């Protein structure tokens, strides 16, 4: 689910999902 | 009964006390006497020789202040207390 | 990310707001009404902790100026997926879930009865039903910098606050590279922080290069963007951008094309991962100090780069005009062997502490010279050479190449402050390797100091010979309670080694809540536990029964995340068994090398005529009132006398007494202090006759 | 109840670069010590050759870049950093590296003079566009232990000189594991096995026999002590 | 650092350097020492050899806080500390820096030497106990050292039939030999032959009869390898100890060394503790991982049990007979009682080998309920109002909290850091007005030939039990000079007069049965001006009689300001001593028995007024006390505090009747100095004894005597005072 | 202490004279505190061999 | 190569039987690697002769005390373990012991066999009182390093057999440290200190002597391998 195009993968422990991304901090 | 001291501990503290009757007292009792050293050594190339040095022979350069707890240590020095 | 949390900054002090000493403690306390707008973790440790917050990861300013916050609301027990930002006063009037309460995959609440927040600071169970408002992913909480600490709900309160302000002290290295355990937020701290340049459109990469890169836009219209290289910060470090970008790539619409400072193929990396032994060694790491293996020094795994930077104008005077020239006076040619036609340092010359950086002469008006330095002009016919010097010289403590140097003229119309001719700056650029008192720092608020870097054949070595690069003491873990770093390094080490597990005979018990995706990793991988949702303890345990064998067919540590260690001194194995992991280690900015400080005898006020300087030459310490106490208690008289007159205000006796330290002669008496005799100049100024007197009444001179 | 036999020291080969010596019998609670010592003394005190300082045309200090270039001057310096070359030559040796137009610049474009040897042809240095080109000088030692790059800050040289951080040492990684023999009978004796790898510079038994002649001198002194 | 000595010694080094000859002058030295020449770092090291160097830790806090320590050159950038004198500079080595001075002038280091060496200070000057002492990570090393375990390899066992006992070694050589082949652990139990440690006195009156152990002589040992490695550390004569080496019993021995022995040989012996506990802490196998921590096994049924009786009482305040503050305080009592159960189910269920266990039992560091936090449960958290919230945390920092239970949590961390400052800061101004009344104080005499002096229980007699040792003799007469001799029954004088108290005198004073005994104090010193030597007594850091000329009130204000940063919360805290210390009058202001007299008190549900009916003769005192508090325990025969203030009773004069702190000046008017004094004492030290630190009590007794040392006068007669 | 300005006013008024034998005066005006070694008791000392 | 100051060994003498080493300079690093191995092959490489096992006629078992002695039994085995035997011939030799009357049996009165002899003659072993005797016959084994008496449990088949804990060695205390040294501006050469203290069978300075020629033995298969050269 990487937003950004070229992100690294990198696998997460996440049990839940985010509704909403991170708006622009 | 311990190992020979090393250090600026050498002569132990409590053999100095032993000759003082406190600490406040040695500290002057030696300083006195490092300032006589340090000037008899400032007039050994002339002068009159009114300040005997130091008793003890020194070591390779050894600090003024050393030789007079040495020399203190060594029960050859006598002191009077001010009041 | 030091950068993005400072415009990320909430202040509560400054011009139309309180005063430290003026506000009360109890506005420096947390609110209930805090959760989701202000951070409650990161705050500064100094006095101003409190007045001085963050915005939260997704709070918003709502245009009247009030914070904030997402919700999802339930209309019917059913959770939508359409969102709603509430106020303070909208969140106390309804009813707010909690993220964390399971959901089924429907919407539907499994539990009839869901923690709940309410008005202020009241949290109850309350029927499925009932509740209003939900929250939208657990680290609503936090802020940027709180967010990308690993396992931070295991850590204590105080112990996140310093390590979320330690992750903005770290110092860019040069090479990063990216945590194996991280949260998510990296990435997209690293990708609005602004340092990382990113395409704006779509294209084809034509022709890259370390100084710039050109790609070709779908529309046919090409873009150049241009990598500031080695350009000096804000706070003295280095600041790189190296493509990360192959010719003939093509590139999506908002890819990372370079990487800044702390950043390895586009997310933040304020540091390397060392392999990490918790147990005490023979005291070198007593107390919060560290130990590190030599191979970083020789490997430059830690070592990072600075650039300085001095200037120097010349101003015309009412005497004349000052002129920067190669030629200075009565000094030697090899002093002068770097300096140039223009009478700067040449690019690339080595710099020592002292040496001359650009020569100037500044014009003298009329001053006779003393006898033998008038006798000795003569005889050499030195000429009176009236001009001084004021040449600009590396301050104390300085050293490096010179990268860069800069030259404003007036001549070539250039706005210079009035007074102004020719400002001339150059930057020297030093690399610096770690070496002892340098600070180290994970991510969960450990410090420590470089006790000691012990050779690589001295450090504790793994079954396999694989020496470990750091130890950190055991009895600073569980006092501190900040747990979560040991299961930071085991999460660490299983992600190195890699794990496969079993599912043959089907998924274990353990592992029913993984993601499918999990189950496999290869060998230094890359893992994430994002913050209040990740790794639980179980996960992490079945991970440590079934990481992979090194190449050599075997496992070092057992399933307890233990392994058995060999002494590298003495040669014998270590009755227990040790932890071992790689755990993330920044190198923090407090270096030893501008803390180190010394003064013999320097420059003097002038009202106080109290020993000071700039700290090119270094100012004196400070002798206080306690530091009097201490020495009054001892029954110490002739020391407090000499650390106040002879050696801080006694005018003539501290010129004395360098003439008999610098002669064979006795330290004199001290005097009066000058800040006495001051004090009586001013007090007798209010028409008040202080006169010191003997025991006979008769007025004293001073 | 004197042992009649002597240890003896035989060599076992799984790769081209790692060994196994197998060192037995040994007295009761000595392998451990004897190991540490060989793996101390051989991840020290092994003569080696390595780069010394660079010279790239063009560039007068290393916090720069040269046109048609990839990467800065910092790391190709951390790219070369990792070279390795055995050199029999005793003095300070040049080496050239001459490479131009598109493609990719490796170790094994350099041109070594007699005497001097590149044992890893594969490495990548640095990628260069049709644009600019590269012309590297390199110096190149022979030494032991680990020499920092200031040993050439005060040599005075020209400012084209960018000194590098050397690293004498050919020996990778060291390790050793005790099987012991504890018996009831007093026959008890441990056995050795020392594992070595080497950087490919030189083989593992060369390394194995300058440690041993190392302790060797070292504890001569024991022997005129008498 | 040398760069840092070669700056801050340049006259001596540059004048050094010249005399050497390697510089024709003056000019010629200094630009060679500002160039740094390799000719200047042999007369540098030269020119430091016995040069005493002061290092200070700001803010310094107590007379220790600065030091005088011998130079040593040393790469780096860092100056380097010695493990043991951190805790005196209370110094922990994660940033924190600290100046360092020079004396010039002979006097100086003559005074830097003598004074202020760091070997001469390993008695704190608040009480007479060690300070420079195998603290925080050697006292692991030393307690895995010392301790014994059964069924270890190769411990002693009996005789088998024709198997003969093993486990008996000539000499701690073999037994060390045989330690190092792997056929005996270190702790394990063992019967050697030792022949240079005095065997203890229990051992020694019987087999030799009490004649005398010297070197040579052999005696049967049962204990462990590791006390034989430890006693070898111990000076020669001290009589061998064979006990575990909690950190308790390493301060006794300390203590024990420093009162029978030189401070040289203290010294001595500390750093080879120091040294021998550092390299068997890294053998000690003390490491942390999540195998390490366990959780309570039934910990989930406790806390649905607590939880289902908290959801009782929920509903019971549902049915709306209780209001919020009785539910607050049922919720709280409730898990606080789930809290101290789950501790101790916890407790029970970790073995005595865990890492963790380990560290707290062996008194290393922290405390039990960090442990209990780490691994049981966190417990109820306080509120920013100060108020415990009914809501507590149920998981610990091990399974992890959630959002709202750390948010939660947070403002405890918070308080606490926000706290700090200002908790420093009155500590700070305590410690300023403290130094500043007793300015004057200093001893000016040897003796002032007085005979008051204040009785001071020793230790009560209890009515069953033939004697019960004061629990705080420690801190009220252990130091003090005997004022007059302590007679027993019979005409023999167990101590003579003005011979100075300590533990044989103390403990043969026990033995004869004696209990109250008359110290001479400063509090009742005859001098004009200062306070004689004899009647302050024995000094601390010293460990004998003070010496004239020391100022002593300069020291007794460090001492009650130190424990100022750690002493945490009518509060009871810092403010407590601040005000008892000023004077003023009390937040309580629990009346006092005006008159002794019975007791005739009438109970208002207003406002509480008592009468005392005196048993000589006269009129009835009236209180009106405020009927919100709590009734504090009569003055009864029983002295049972949970007693209630009965009516018709009779009570001694200045006895206090109600919960809270009496006014001093109320009881100064009405029993007189003596007894407020004592009032003062008693209230400050016990304020300071709740958190746990002690300080003697001549350092009180100091301040009291310059507070209380002013006549008010009400008429002037034919006196030109107002 | 506290009062700068009403305590010299006060001062002033009484003309009041202070003697100079505590460790806080002696400290600011740079004489021997009058404790420990400052003393004239050990201050006056005559030592010779 | 070539070493940049020549390591050299000064002895010190504390008592008849005690002694210091000191080594300096030696590079940095070489301080442990040269004091740990030193130390093992000292203590456990010197050959050596002691008592393996002992016997006594009067005694059935050792559970009781031999009769006529005030020691007991375990004492007896202890004093006759700490005795000092210097031996020349490899294979097992007895010895035998036999006194009657009161009096104190020292180890000088024990008749030696020919080639193993006795340092401690004046060694006080036991006392006999009225009519009292005692006949012992312990073997002499030579060896070296420390050996059990488990491990020599299984000993043939005898009546009163005890085996005992031999010391096969005559050095029994062997301590090591290091402290650093200023030949130059490194200031970290290491200074290592070894203190060694032996039996009367062999004196320190020949102990080190012995330990450096079985350790240059040993190294020697490791410098064959290959010819290498290096520094002093
Ligand atoms: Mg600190
Ligand atoms: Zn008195």
């Amino acid at each position: 689910n990487n937003s950004v195009p070229g992100a690294p993968n990198r696998v997460s422990f996440a049990k839940l999902r985010e509704p909403l991304e991170v708006p622009g901090l | 009964g311990y190992d020979t001291p090393l250090g600026i501990t050498n002569p132990p503290i409590d053999e100095l006390l032993d000759r003082v009757s406190s600490k406040y007292a040695l500290v002057i009792y030696a300083a006195k006497r490092a300032r006589q050293i340090n000037d008899y050594y400032n007039q050994l190339g002339e002068g009159i020789l009114e300040y005997v040095g130091p008793l003890v022979e020194p070591g390779l350069q050894e600090k003024p202040l050393s030789i007079a707890l040495r020399e203190i240590h060594a029960d050859l020095l006598e002191h009077t207390e001010g009041e | 990310l030091s950068g993005l949390t400072h415009k990320r900054r909430l202040s509560a002090l400054g011009p139309g707001g309180l005063s430290r000493e003026r506000a009360g403690l109890e506005v420096r306390d947390v609110h209930p009404s805090h959760y989701g707008r202000m951070c409650p973790i990161e705050t500064p440790e100094g006095p101003n902790i409190g007045l001085i917050g963050s915005l939260s990861v997704y709070a918003r300013v709502n245009p009247f100026g009030f914070i904030e916050t997402p919700y999802r609301k339930v209309v019917d027990g059913v959770v939508s997926d359409e969102i709603v930002y509430l106020t303070a006063d909208e969140e106390d009037r309804h009813v707010v879930a909690q993220a964390n309460s399971p959901i089924d995959a429907d919407g539907r609440f499994v539990e009839p009865r869901v923690l709940v927040r309410r008005k202020a600071g009241e949290v109850e169970y309350v029927p499925s039903s009932e509740v209003d408002y939900m929250d939208v992913s657990p680290r609503q909480m936090v802020s940027v910098a709180t967010a990308m600490i690993p396992f931070l709900e295991h850590d204590d309160a105080n112990r996140a606050l310093m390590g979320a302000n330690m992750q903005r002290q770290a110092v860019p290295l040069v090479r990063s590279e990216a945590p194996l355990v991280g949260t998510g937020m990296e990435l997209r701290a690293a990708i609005d922080a602004g340092d990382v340049v990113v395409a704006e459109e779509s294209g084809v990469i034509e022709e890259v290069s370390a100084d710039y890169i050109t790609v070709m836009h779908d529309n046919g219209t090409r873009r150049t963007y241009r990598m500031r290289k080695f350009a000096r910060s804000n706070h003295g470090t280095c600041a790189n951008q190296c493509p990360i970008v192959d010719a003939g790539d093509r590139v999506e619409a908002g890819q990372v094309i370079a990487d800044g400072p702390c950043t390895d193929d586009g997310e933040m990396a304020l540091g390397k991962n060392l392999l990490v032994a918790i147990m005490p060694w023979e005291g070198h790491n007593y107390e919060d100090a560290i130990i590190l293996s030599n191979r970083l020094v020789e490997e430059d795994v830690l070592t990072s780069i600075h650039i300085e930077e001095h200037e120097i104008d010349a101003r015309d005077t009412k005497l004349g005009a000052e002129e920067i020239t190669r030629d200075i006076p009565n000094i030697s040619d090899e002093v002068l062997a770097d300096l140039d036609e223009r009478g700067i340092v040449r690019i690339g010359a080595e710099v020592r502490d002292g040496d001359i950086l650009v020569g100037k002469v500044t014009p003298k008006g009329e001053t006779e010279l003393t006898p033998e330095e008038r006798l000795l002009r003569a005889i050499f016919g030195e000429k009176a050479r009236e001009v001084r010097d004021t040449s600009l010289k590396v301050p104390h403590g300085e050293s490096g190449k010179v990268i860069g140097i800069r030259v404003f003229s007036r001549e070539d119309e250039d706005e210079l402050p009035a007074g102004v001719n020719e400002l001339v700056r150059v930057y020297v650029a030093q690399k610096r390797k770690i070496s002892d008192g340098d600070k180290l720092a994970g991510r969960h608020g450990n410090k420590g100091v470089i006790g000691k870097i012990l050779p690589v054949e001295d450090m504790p070595f793994l079954a396999d010979g694989t020496p470990v690069d750091i130890i950190l003491n055991t009895h600073g873990v569980p006092r501190r309670m900040n747990i979560g770093q040991i299961l930071e390094t085991h999460l660490g080490w299983c992600a190195h080694s890699g794990w496969k597990v079993d599912a043959a005979k089907g998924v274990p018990d353990w592992a029913a809540r993984l993601p499918d995706e999990l189950l496999e990793a290869q060998p230094n991988a890359i893992v994430s536990t994002p913050v209040f949702d990740g790794a639980q303890e179980a996960e992490l345990q079945g991970l440590l029964s079934c990481t992979l064998p090194n190449r050599d067919g075997d496992v070092l540590v057992d399933a307890d995340g233990k392994a058995m260690l060999f002494d590298g001194r003495s040669g014998e194995p270590f009755p227990y068994p040790v932890t071992v992991g790689y755990m993330y280690i920044m190198k923090l900015h407090h270096l030893v090398d501008d803390k180190i400080h010394a003064r013999s005898t320097g420059p003097y006020s002038m009202i106080t005529q109290q020993p000071l300087g700039g700290k090119a030459q270094f100012g004196g310490q400070r002798f206080g009132e306690m530091e009097c106490w201490a020495m009054q208690a001892y029954g110490a008289a002739y020391t407090l006398q000499e650390l106040l007159t002879i050696k801080s205000d006694d005018t003539v006796g501290r010129v004395k007494v360098y003439e008999a330290i610098v002669k064979g002669e006795n330290i004199p008496e001290p005097g009066i202090p000058e800040s006495f005799k001051v004090l009586l100049k001013e007090l007798q100024s209010l028409c008040l006759n202080v006169e010191v007197l003997s025991s006979d009444g008769a007025a004293i001179e001073l | 109840m004197l042992i009649s036999q002597r240890p003896t020291l035989s060599e076992d080969v799984l790769t081209d670069n790692r060994s196994q010596f197998v060192i037995e019998p040994l007295e009761p609670g000595f392998g451990y010590t004897l190991g540490n010592s060989l793996r101390r003394t051989l991840l020290s005190s092994i003569p080696g050759a390595a780069v010394t300082s660079i010279r790239i045309d063009g560039v007068l200090h290393e916090f720069t870049t040269v046109p048609g270039v990839k990467e800065d001057v910092t790391e190709i310096i951390l790219n070369l950093k990792s070279l390795v070359v055995s050199s029999e030559e005793d003095e300070p040796v040049t080496m050239y590296l001459r490479k131009q137009g598109p493609g990719e610049v490796t170790a094994g474009d350099i041109v070594p003079p007699a005497g001097v040897t590149v044992h890893n042809p594969g490495m990548h240095i640095a990628t260069l566009n049709d644009k600019g080109k590269l012309e590297v000088e390199l110096v190149v030692e022979r030494g032991r232990g680990y020499v920092p790059a200031v040993q050439n800050r005060a040599s005075g040289a020209e400012i084209g000189r960018i000194p590098v951080d050397s690293i004498y040492s050919p020996v990778l990684k060291v390790t050793y594991k005790v099987d012991a023999t504890r018996v009831e009978q007093r026959t008890d004796f441990d056995k050795l096995i020392l594992d070595v790898e080497t950087k490919n510079s030189i083989s593992p038994r060369d390394a194995l026999a300058s440690a041993g002649k190392t302790l060797v001198e070292l504890f001569g002194l024991a022997r005129e002590l008498n | 650092p040398k760069l840092m000595a070669l700056e801050l010694f340049k006259p001596f080094v540059m004048k050094r350097l010249v005399d050497l000859n390697h510089a024709q002058n003056i000019k010629s030295a200094k630009r060679m020492v500002e160039r740094q020449r390799p000719q200047v770092w042999d007369v540098l090291e030269e020119v430091i050899a016995e040069h005493p160097v002061l290092l200070n830790r700001a803010p310094t806090l107590h007379r220790l806080g600065i030091q005088a320590f011998e130079p040593m050159l040393v790469e780096g950038k860092a100056i380097q500390l010695h493990p043991l004198v951190c805790e005196a500079f209370n110094a922990d080595f994660d940033g924190d820096q600290m100046a360092v001075h020079l004396p010039l002038s002979a006097e100086a280091q003559a005074e830097a030497r003598i004074l202020m060496l760091s070997s001469n200070n390993i008695l704190s000057p608040a009480s007479g106990r060690p300070l420079a002492m195998p603290r925080l990570d050697m006292v692991t090393g030393l307690y895995y050292l010392t301790t014994e375990v059964p069924g270890d390899t190769g411990e002693y066992q009996p005789a088998s039939g024709d198997h003969p006992e093993t486990g008996v070694y000539s000499s701690p050589a073999e037994a060390i030999m045989a330690a190092d082949r792997g056929v005996l652990s270190v702790r394990a139990k063992i019967k050697v032959r030792l022949t240079q440690l005095r065997p203890p006195v229990e051992i020694e009156a019987e087999l030799f009869g009490h004649s005398g152990w010297q070197p040579g002589d052999a005696w049967m040992a049962e204990t462990t390898l590791g006390r034989v490695m430890f006693n070898e550390l111990l000076p020669l004569g001290y009589p061998f100890v064979n006990k575990q080496m909690h950190k308790k019993v390493q301060a006794a021995i300390i203590n024990d060394l420093a009162e029978r022995y030189p401070m040289i040989v203290v010294a001595q012996t500390v750093d080879k503790l120091k040294d021998a506990g550092f390299y068997w802490a890294t053998r000690s196998g003390v490491t942390v991982s999540m195998a390490d921590v366990l959780v309570p096994p039934r910990k989930k049924e406790i806390l649905d049990h607590y939880e289902e009786r908290a959801d009782k009482v929920e509903k019971q305040f549902q049915r709306g007979a209780l209001n919020h503050d009785e539910r607050n305080e049922a919720l709280v009592e409730i898990w606080k009682e789930a809290t101290d159960e789950v501790g101790q189910a916890l407790r029970e269920h970790y073995p005595d080998d865990n890492p963790i266990i380990t560290i707290v039992d062996s008194g290393a560091t922290g405390n039990f309920t960090q442990t209990r936090t780490l691994a049981g449960m966190k417990g109820l958290v306080t509120n920013p109002k100060g108020e415990f919230i009914p809501r507590p945390v149920k998981s610990s920092f091990r399974e992890g909290l959630t959002v709202l239970e750390y948010f939660i949590n947070t403002h405890g961390a918070r308080k606490g850091l926000a706290d700090t400052a200002l908790r420093t800061a009155d500590s700070g101004y305590l410690t300023r007005r403290l130094v500043d009344v007793s300015q004057d104080v200093i001893v000016r005499e040897h003796d002032c030939q007085t005979e008051r002096g204040i009785v001071v229980e020793l230790a009560e007699r209890a009515p069953d039990g033939t004697l019960i040792r004061d629990p705080y003799i420690e801190t009220s007469a252990y130091a003090r000079t005997l004022g007059t001799d302590a007679v027993d029954e019979a005409g023999n004088v167990i101590v003579e007069r003005g011979q100075d108290l300590g533990d044989p005198e103390i403990d043969a004073l026990l033995a004869a049965g004696i209990t109250q005994v008359k110290v001479r104090s400063v509090l009742t010193c005859a001098t004009s001006t200062g306070v004689c030597a004899t009647c302050y007594g024995r000094s601390m850091a010293t460990g004998k009689l003070v010496d004239i000329g020391e100022a002593v009130g300069i020291v007794a204000a460090q001492s009650i300001g130190e424990p100022g940063t750690q002493l945490t919360m009518i509060t009871g805290g810092l403010p407590r001593v601040q005000e008892l210390f000023e004077a003023r009058v009390p937040r309580g202001k629990a009346p006092i028995a005006d008159v002794t007299g019975r007791v005739r008190l009438e109970d208002g549900e207003r406002f509480y007024k008592i009468t005392i009916v005196p048993d000589d003769g006269g009129e009835e005192v009236v209180y009106d006390k405020i009927s919100k508090r709590q009734r504090l325990r009569v003055f009864k025969h029983e002295d049972g505090s949970e007693r209630v203030l009965s009516d018709g009773d009779h009570v001694e004069v200045g006895q206090q009747l109600m919960e809270g702190s009496a006014d001093p000046h109320e009881v100064l008017r009405v029993q007189g100095p003596r007894e407020v004094q004592i009032h003062l004492v008693r209230e400050v030290q016990e304020v300071y004894r709740a958190q746990g630190v002690s300080i003697h009590d001549k350092h009180i007794e100091v301040i009291v005597r310059q507070m209380l040392r002013r006549v008010t006068i009400i008429d002037s007669g034919s006196t030109e005072f107002l | 202490f506290q009062e700068t300005t009403r305590v010299l006013t006060d001062a002033a008024i009484n003309c009041r004279s202070d003697k100079l034998n505590g460790l806080k005066e002696n400290v600011i005006i740079g004489k021997l505190i009058p404790a420990g070694t400052g003393i004239n008791r050990y201050r006056n000392i005559a030592v010779q061999p």
